[PDB]
């Protein structure tokens, strides 16, 4: 069965570069997997940011990015800033349904 | 805004079967696809299924359909979850989140996620 | 048996205007019903912020107001500050006795 | 200010009988009527019931009226809950709250909640 | 046997005066019970902040004050500051042993 | 400064029996009397004993007086709090606290609180 | 940056076989070691074991070494940790760490912890 | 078998200096007990600080010190910051693993 991996957290400080990746275990990721990235905040509110591999939702600065690399599929984040500081889990899609990675939790300092 | 709403926390006990649901400001659902979130420590987030309200079309994980259920009260705006025959591991906090792909436009906007509390 | 609903949350920003509905499952919320909204806090605060459909607490601006918007309650915030981060609760009166909604949480960005 | 008082934390076991208090600064119940709002995740928020100082008159749900219970102490300013033969799901965090509707004036000031440990 | 009875919470704003009372359902509360009040911060971070009634620990300002009123033992205070933000115990002497109020959360806003 | 130390987390499983620890910059007790509080949620605080190392007399409870234990290595600087036969509900944060009443001077200064854990 | 990587939260039942990992930026696993360390409330942090994924050479101790296991995806760069025959008490937040000590150079970088939820 | 003890927490104010311990249960801490100071910050953040006794991780100010006091390891911090509040955990070397205290966690005022 389909089993999402990512980095379990990241940790950065404010204008650095981030990039999050996504793994599926039953092949490369592609565009049929539609890769989303969802921000998730503190008492379980979440947001989807990026969609389709790189589809960025209304209200979401350039900053954020998705792609593929080779094959993983990737969410950079540029200038990082304070507020980003939140869960970023990948929500890969298996033909009808979304297979969920344990969510990677990226930290600034501050 | 545009904002999802689901309630704050449900109370259950093993066995019986109690539904969760999921609005929108937002107008309604259906369309703006939805989905269910499960949300359990270390595990983070699980998934479930999604309801087609013009006519039905739900779509689950061979470990869901039993259980899994989606829904809508399509004459006011609401989505809905049901969990048939709980357990003490259903116990969980489940996000809503719509919408689109299928592919509306173009982004999920989440709930809060309702505190299912099985069972005491 | 009574079971009201609500929104489970909404986000918003400061100066905004955001409505929070309440809806009754035995039919249309009225004036007997004195839909209260008790704002609560992190580590169980609560507080009564308007009761008898559209009546304010001491201490609680005019920016905070209620109201029946056809079959549903309503608590509308106008001027959407950040201290207002929250959870906003509908509890309904049904002849004698009281009954609460799940909360709908409300963020700001910040 | 005006402020309501109810203890930190209890602790009990199954099939024993406990009772939370509610305190006004305030200076004392009756009156401005009583109130108890069950915690427990998702679930958020339940109800329970009030009590009538000067002389009796409870109202609770078809459900909480085995456990439920209301009460003061008039000769200082205290006000009761008793949940009678507690269970492992009894266990929450009770929010005590005052006043009126009966109707005094004009609103619901909270305490903190009792953390209602069940058990071990 | 002994139960200790406390606010379960107080609320304020900085620079007012808030009074936390304590007592004993043994009778009445008096200078053998040594009362004690103990502040409590998050993550069970607990202070000795008065002892003996009305006695200071080192490093606390006299803003706060212990006494007894009638039966009951009191902690007053003034001039209350945001970080004053705490769970407040109380923990009187019954002979050879201590026994401790469920603790009077005290709020600011802010 | 002057500061007290306990460890942060100790699993156990019940029948067990373990030993939880307090410790001073300090020096040493004894002597600066010490305190045990039990928290577990809304019960908030509770109580056990205190031991006199220079030669026993520790002192607690009707209910402490069988897992209760109260003890040092004065040869080093440090408290003790044994739960002999530990069950599920003695899960919880233990905080440790010293001085004085008996009244050397003239306030307590907390730890941080060992979790407890029962068991799996 | 360098950052290290495990899943948000996994759900297993007692009896089952669960495994975790734990990625380098980085770019692999071998060289610079692997630890786990659980986070259980009070008891904080405990240990596992390690793996030299150029060959095998794991260790951890005598209570570990049943359910203990440690590994990688040397084709890739991941780290692996599985509980064999979980149990409720299995149950917690395992981190994961590198490097050296072996000693390459020459300090570890926790990645954030899989919450492991057993089971319902 | 081998315990690890050190102090429960540590508070202090900006500028001070404080030094936790570890001790072993098995004889004195010695360098090849390899002690390390990893700090831990909220949701279950963990950072390497010092190993191998007395060595700084790469963007460790000098301020973090650690050594041998006696049969103890200890971890001094000098000009203590805010942003210091933490847990600090000693993890000692027993020969093929490692063994974790509790866990000493420092607070700040603020």
């Amino acid at each position: 069965q389909a089993v999402v991996t990512q980095e379990s957290a990241l940790t950065t400080s404010p204008g650095e570069t981030v990039t999050l990746t996504c793994r599926s275990s039953t092949g490369a990721v592609t565009t049929s997997n539609y890769a989303n990235w969802v921000q998730e905040k503190p008492d379980h509110l979440f947001t989807g940011l990026i969609g389709g591999t790189n589809n960025r939702a209304p209200g979401v600065p350039a900053r954020f990015s998705g792609s593929l690399i080779g094959n993983k599929a990737a969410l950079t984040i540029t200038g990082a800033q304070t507020e980003d500081e939140a869960i970023y889990f990948c929500a890969l899609w298996y033909s009808n349904h979304l297979v969920f990675g344990g969510g990677t939790k990226l930290t600034v300092l501050e | 805004e545009v904002q999802l709403q689901q309630s704050g926390a449900e109370l259950v006990k093993p066995g019986a079967s109690v539904k969760l649901s999921c609005k929108a400001s937002g107008y309604t659902f259906t369309s703006y696809w939805m989905h269910w979130v499960k949300q359990r420590p270390g595990r983070g987030l699980e998934w479930i299924g999604r309801i087609d309200p013009n006519g039905g079309g739900t779509k689950y994980n061979e470990k869901f359909k039993s259980k899994a259920t989606l829904t809508v009260d399509k004459p006011s705006s609401t989505a809905y979850m049901q969990l048939s025959s709980l357990t003490s591991e259903d116990s969980a906090v489940y996000y809503c989140a719509r919408m689109w792909y299928y592919g509306t436009y173009y982004f999920d906007y989440w709930g809060q996620g309702t505190t299912l509390t099985v069972s005491s």
